[PDB]
């Protein structure tokens, strides 16, 4: 483990056969500065400050991912088609702020130890699927080369609220429901 | 473009050529590249660098401490080094990231050292016909310039350096021909500043 | 190195042209350039993993493509006279590494094939004044009346191509500078010792290789079809 | 305008539940004491197996597992690929860090401190950067017993969160205060409960 005051990943490059799909992002101190929309060829910075003062060419990301596609095929053959091992993700649900009735807040679903990076994170309100007011981070890197991903549920705290984070992953026997305890 | 260079530059053969380049708006993630192009050939890669000095078999590259200017040092300039030398910053700019955009460059002229200049204008007869002839201005000093003709029916070429490698001898030459009756080798190069001691044989 | 075909091309207005480029073995990035006397060396587009990346500022008539073997082709549609240029291909190991250029494809767009002429070649023997004054003998070769400028001049002494003592004009001379498709004149010099010239066994041949029309093209003019051919003039040594 | 770059990856030697084959490349930069100690480590990963890496402290590509000798030996034989990777310590790590000084490293988000219930929970939410000191004080005496603190919680939206609990037996006049120090705060935030 390298000890340092700051760690940057100027190039989390990801490509996988399932899909197939890829991801390009830069991280600084464990947070995502931007990802590149590979389909729309756009750099998507994650803070207003970054959008105003920092610039990254998406073509650099598209080129690197194309190399990853070629490198993947080569190492698939070299490894006798050794497939990825499905890990069991661990799910934690918590709020961004202390919860007060009527004060808009956010529920945070941390899905940790993801591998392969193929996951379905959805929210349930009283058993009903929530399809709006939900956002998500990209896959964020980890030093053991697995990933974690965070999903956000904006909500207006009320007395009769039942929220769950439903996670679907090949490493799970069944979809995992993580009920949010109001705390 | 991020580079400016002097348009033309002369160098004596056997000396080293120091071609300057300015690039004050260069970024810390951009390299400096040097190319050249001889005549009608494809451009030739020379050298590149970021901050340090670099040397390969062909040249050295000196990038100043502030990286705002650089110099290409061509050792032992030869006639084959006469070319346009392009200093290019390989920019890191949206939509053209990694591009090598060529500018006007520097036209380098490696002047041969004519130790015993013997300028003369000879008349050469055609090997097949007898009326056809050309006038040859040869063995003149490298500091002499051959200017184009006045009439469109008089054709004059530019200087050309031949190298008799077996005899350790180099000589400039220019050819002139026409068919205007009033054309003669005595007045073929009157538009150029011909040396006064030029040998005009009868 | 980088291989580019065809080396010399002659088209008329409104036709299309396809230029092929073989990158250095192992190289995967390919970049195209157009070089004109006017605009200079201008960037067209760049390819990696069979898809176009960075692009220059040329109209849609200029398109390209890269195959899975990293070879690239380039196409120009509805050709105009101003499209006549040198078309250069360059490759690099990866995208962003040092690019290495090929020799290029010389395209001449002509108003009509009737403007294509092979060269006439003449060799002028050295003057006896130069021989007695310098003990050297300069031969001059004149290639005149050719168009386009798709020509390779070489000297052949006793059936062997020589390069020492040779100087060929780097750029041709236009016989009618005011005309756009004017025919060209080109001179070259071969200088030998007086003793070598005075040997009657030595012969000096100026060879001009002309790249012109193909045998499959249509030809209506009364003169000979200006096909790809060698035209040469020769002179034999002589004592005096 | 001008753009920053990332690590340029090298190309592999080859020419040319559902199962999944995953490839990762990480261009990683480590900074210490400002711009005084910089280190570049590019990582080549098959699934979760890092098989080849370049370490700027080493200077050449090295194989990590038996899967990487062909890649490492080939990338080390390509002079420009090796030299450009070494120079990424300057063109990527040192360059982008200068842009972090203008932006990320100057980002200051002041924490929000609230207390609620015996057990007292001091919620310190939405702060950046990740350096914080939370201490419980009872009547101007820093509590040093029965204080369980959650780990630093990363929200993923460039804010952090931490919750420090204090098991306390309240008494007449006992005033409990949560003290929070943070780089965005010239003076520590003090929140009383009593
Ligand atoms: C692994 O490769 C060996 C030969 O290298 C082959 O015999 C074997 O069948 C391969 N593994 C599988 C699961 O096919
Ligand atoms: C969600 O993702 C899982 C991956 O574990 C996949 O098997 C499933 O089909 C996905 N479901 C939907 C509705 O996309």
């Amino acid at each position: 483990d390298i000890v340092a005051d700051h760690v940057a990943s100027y190039g989390v490059n990801l490509y996988q056969s399932y899909g197939p799909s890829g991801q390009y992002s830069h991280e600084f101190d464990g947070d995502e500065e931007f990802y590149v929309d590979l389909e729309r060829k756009e750099t998507v910075w994650q803070l207003p400050l970054f959008r105003r003062f920092r610039r990254f060419d998406p073509q650099f990301a598209l080129t690197n991912i194309a190399v990853l596609k070629h490198n993947l095929n080569c190492v698939i053959k070299r490894s006798n088609s050794t497939a990825a091992t499905n890990e069991v993700p661990e799910v934690t649900v918590f709020s961004k702020s202390p919860v007060t009735l009527g004060q808009p807040n956010t529920l945070i679903c941390l899905v940790d130890n993801i591998f392969p990076p193929v996951v379905n994170i959805t929210w349930l309100s009283n058993g009903h699927s929530v399809t709006e007011g939900v956002s998500e981070t990209s896959f964020l890197s980890k030093s053991d080369h697995s990933f974690f991903k965070i999903s956000y549920l904006t909500f207006l705290p009320s007395a009769d609220e039942i929220y769950d984070c439903k996670v679907e992953h090949w490493g799970l026997d069944e979809p995992l429901l993580k009920h949010w305890e109001p705390e | 473009m991020k580079t400016t260079q002097p348009p033309s530059m002369d160098c004596a053969e056997g000396r080293a050529a120091n071609l300057p380049c300015n690039h004050s708006t260069i970024s810390g993630n951009e390299y400096v590249y040097w190319y050249r192009q001889i005549h009608s050939q494809g451009p030739q890669y020379i050298i590149h660098g970021l901050k340090n000095n670099e040397t390969n078999e062909m040249a050295s590259l000196i990038i100043t401490e502030d990286r705002k200017s650089s110099t290409l040092i061509l050792p032992h300039a030869t006639l084959r080094d006469t070319a346009v030398y392009y200093c290019i910053v390989r920019v890191a700019i949206e939509g053209s990231q990694g591009n090598l955009i060529f500018g006007k460059g520097t036209k380098l002229s490696v002047k041969p050292n004519i130790q015993n200049p013997d300028p003369a204008v000879y008349q050469l007869r055609d090997s097949k016909s007898s009326d056809k002839s050309v006038c040859l201005f040869t063995d003149f000093d490298s500091q002499t310039n051959v200017s184009q003709s006045k009439d469109s029916d008089v054709y004059i070429t530019d200087k050309c350096v031949l190298d008799m490698r077996s005899m350790d001898f180099k000589s400039n030459s220019a050819v002139a021909w026409s068919n205007k009756s009033d054309f003669a080798c005595a007045n073929a190069f009157n538009n150029s500043i011909i040396p006064e001691d030029t040998f005009f044989p009868s | 190195g980088v291989t580019q075909t065809p080396r010399y091309l002659i088209k008329t207005r409104g036709q299309q042209v396809t230029l092929s480029c073989s990158p250095i073995s192992g190289h995967r990035s390919v970049s195209w350039y157009q070089q004109t006397p006017g605009q200079g060396l201008q960037f067209l587009f760049e390819y990696f993993s069979e898809t176009q990346r960075n692009k220059g500022n040329f109209p849609g008539r200029f398109s390209g493509r890269q195959f899975s073997n990293s070879r690239s082709e380039m196409n120009v549609s509805t050709l105009e006279l101003g499209d006549s240029a040198l078309y250069l291909c360059a490759s690099s190991l990866r995208r962003g590494d040092t690019i290495y250029f090929g020799e290029g494809s010389w395209l001449t767009v002509v108003e009509d094939l009737n403007k294509v002429f092979p060269p006439e070649v003449a060799v002028f023997e050295p003057s006896e004044a130069e021989i007695s004054h310098t003990q050297k003998a300069t031969l001059v070769c004149l290639a005149t009346g050719f168009f386009p400028d798709h020509v390779e001049l070489s000297w052949w002494v006793n059936g062997k191509e020589v390069h020492s003592g040779v100087c060929t004009d780097p750029q041709p001379l236009k016989e009618q500078p005011a005309l756009n498709d004017s025919r060209y004149a080109l001179s070259s010099r071969l200088r030998v010792s007086a003793t070598f010239w005075q040997n009657p066994r030595n012969h000096f041949r100026c060879q001009v290789q002309f790249y012109g029309l193909s045998e499959n093209d249509e030809w209506t003019q009364d003169r000979a079809k200006p096909v790809t051919q060698i035209v040469s003039a020769e002179a034999w040594g002589r004592a005096d | 305008g001008q753009v920053e770059l990332g690590g340029g990856n090298a190309v592999e030697v080859c020419k040319g539940s559902p199962e999944d084959f995953v490839y990762q490349f990480k261009g990683m930069c480590y900074f210490t004491n400002g711009t005084e100690r910089v280190r570049l480590v590019t990582r080549y990963i098959y699934n979760r197996e890092e098989y080849a890496r370049f370490d700027s402290d080493v200077g050449v590509y090295r194989a990590v597992t038996p899967l990487g000798p062909p890649a490492a030996e080939y990338w080390n034989s390509q002079k420009e690929v090796l030299e450009r990777t070494r120079a990424e310590l300057d063109t990527v790590c040192r360059h982008n860090y200068q842009l972090e000084l203008r932006t990320t490293l100057q980002r200051r988000v002041e924490p929000t401190v609230t207390i609620s219930p015996n057990l007292l929970v001091c919620s310190v939410t939405d702060f950046y950067p990740a350096q914080i000191k939370v201490r419980w004080f009872r009547n101007d005496q820093e509590e040093t017993t029965g204080v369980v603190s959650t780990p630093l919680i990363r929200n993923g939206d460039w804010t952090f969160q931490i919750l420090v609990m204090l098991e306390m037996t309240p008494q007449r006049g006992d005033v409990y205060t949560c003290h929070v120090e943070h780089p965005s705060l010239q003076n520590p935030i003090i929140v009383e409960w009593r």
